[PDB]
């Protein structure tokens, strides 16, 4: 792959992380040495068992490593390791939606089923996913019962709790974390690092805005809109 | 009253527990209130019995009027605690509106279902147990008879609805005192009915007011935890 294979060369990476997405929408990864990865591999692919989407079939589907883009040096891990978030899942014959259905291929299908309809050449999606960051989170479910607890310094209810560094008293009140200044915000540098990592991954620009969402411990980072099968990967 | 309080205090104490006749000790749950039932008899005949309104004599209508007129002042002596105004809050189970009905809540004055007109009485729901029985009962009578003497009309009875939309009304509906502060200011202005009969000397009333003001001082001087919540990080 012009992108991937060249990136491998430039990075001097020894490891290539094939990443795909399960039906439930959870990214999965398997790691190969660079030696096995050739241009032909993008065509031929690397084969593997099916244990999430499928079963009983004893399915030996192939991970057709997709090539353009999603060729990102693994920002977090130690050894130089690019990722190929682009790994469409293909059946052995009928190069198609593997297992029950590979989401990425379903999306590729829809990509075609827009030009084919002659309605449009491309479709653009710009998601605004919100997340919470906690210090720590605990839960268990037994016959004894079901229990779950949220733990965070920034949590609205953490006033009155004891801390090592002491309690600042500067924390968002309930619903009232809409953009107050850093004493209480207690994120910022973290969001910044998140943004920096994003740029490492997808590319320069791409990151629009970072702010604190309303709920205590709730943060939003904005990423640029893109086409499907691109934005989806992003 | 005093004997009742004593009993409950001590019985509880014997059960290793503690009793309090405070209003609103717990926020977010019901306050403790002292509804006061009142009747007048003359040569052993209930003067409150009649056929004016829901079995009420004109006498009793005037009793009502006087109390409604002098209510804000009456809020000291009855509701004589800063805590009292935690109870007297725009919500449900709240005798905050200065009105009368037999079948309406949010009526500060209510006419009990008495069956036999022999025991016909009137109930004032705004007082809390903090009221001095002696001083409190007395003040209610004095205000009541001011009504009678001046033939004070209690106005129309609102039986319809507690608190609804403002047709420039309901907003206009009179409310009891918001603070001991206000109640004491009210009693400064309107103490005349008490002084009649020389029942209440001006020595004691002006004393009482000052002594109660120390309670107000305490509250107003002492920062409340809640202020931390709102103001600490501004
Ligand atoms: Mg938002
Ligand atoms: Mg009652």
């Amino acid at each position: 792959a012009n992108k991937v294979l060249q990136l491998i060369q430039e990075s001097g990476a020894k490891w290539v992380d094939f990443r795909f997405t399960d039906t439930k929408g959870k990214e999965q990864h398997v790691t190969y040495p660079a030696d096995s990865i050739d241009e032909d591999t993008f065509e031929d692919g690397k084969m593997f068992d099916g244990s999430s989407i499928a079963g009983w079939k004893g399915i030996e589907a192939s991970d057709m490593i997709l090539r353009p883009d999603a060729e990102t040096g693994f920002i977090d891990p130690f050894f130089a390791e690019p990722t190929v978030v682009v790994t469409c899942d293909v059946i052995e014959p009928s190069t198609g939606q593997g297992y029950e259905r590979d989401p990425r291929s379903i999306a590729r299908r829809a990509e075609e089923y827009l030009k084919s309809t002659g309605i449009g050449d491309t479709a653009f999606f710009g998601p605004e996913p919100e997340f919470f960051v906690f210090d720590e989170v605990k839960w268990d479910i037994d016959m004894s019962g079901a229990r779950h607890t949220l733990i965070a310094e920034e949590a609205a209810w953490s006033t009155g709790k004891d801390y090592e560094s002491g309690n600042s008293g500067h924390r968002p009140r309930v619903k009232g974390g809409y953009f107050p200044v850093p004493p209480v915000d207690s994120a910022q540098d973290m969001r910044a690092e998140m943004c920096a990592k994003i740029e490492d991954i997808m590319g320069p620009g791409r990151v629009e805005v970072h702010h604190h969402e309303v709920a205590s411990c709730q943060l939003e980072i904005g990423v640029s809109f893109n086409t499907l099968v691109r934005k989806a990967d992003e | 009253v005093q004997q009742f309080k004593y009993a409950v205090w001590n019985v509880a104490h014997q059960y290793a527990k503690t009793a309090t006749f405070m209003p609103k000790p717990m926020v977010g749950d019901n306050g403790s209130g002292m509804h006061v039932h009142m009747s007048i008899s003359k040569d052993g005949k209930n003067l409150f019995a009649g056929d004016e309104y829901a079995g009420l004599s004109e006498m009793a209508l005037y009793f009502i009027g006087g109390i409604i007129k002098h209510a804000r002042a009456l809020n000291a002596i009855t509701n004589p605690s800063t805590n009292s105004y935690k109870r007297l809050v725009p919500h449900f189970e709240a005798p905050i509106m200065l009105a009368y009905s037999a079948r309406n809540r949010s009526a500060s004055i209510r006419i009990p279902y008495v069956s036999n007109p022999k025991g016909k009485r009137i109930e004032a729901r705004f007082p809390d147990p903090m009221m001095n029985p002696y001083l409190g009962f007395a003040a209610l009578l004095m205000a009541g008879i001011d009504g009678i003497q001046n033939k004070i009309h209690p106005g129309e009875a609102a039986d319809k609805n507690l608190y609804d939309l403002p047709p420039e009304e309901e907003a206009k509906i009179p409310t009891v005192a918001h603070s001991l502060d206000m109640a004491l200011e009210a009693l400064q202005a309107d103490h005349e009915f008490l002084l009649k009969g020389g029942v209440f000397t001006k020595e004691m009333l002006d004393a009482y007011i000052e002594l109660k003001t120390e309670d107000v001082r305490r509250l107003n001087t002492t920062t409340h935890p809640v202020e931390f919540d709102m103001y600490y990080s501004l």
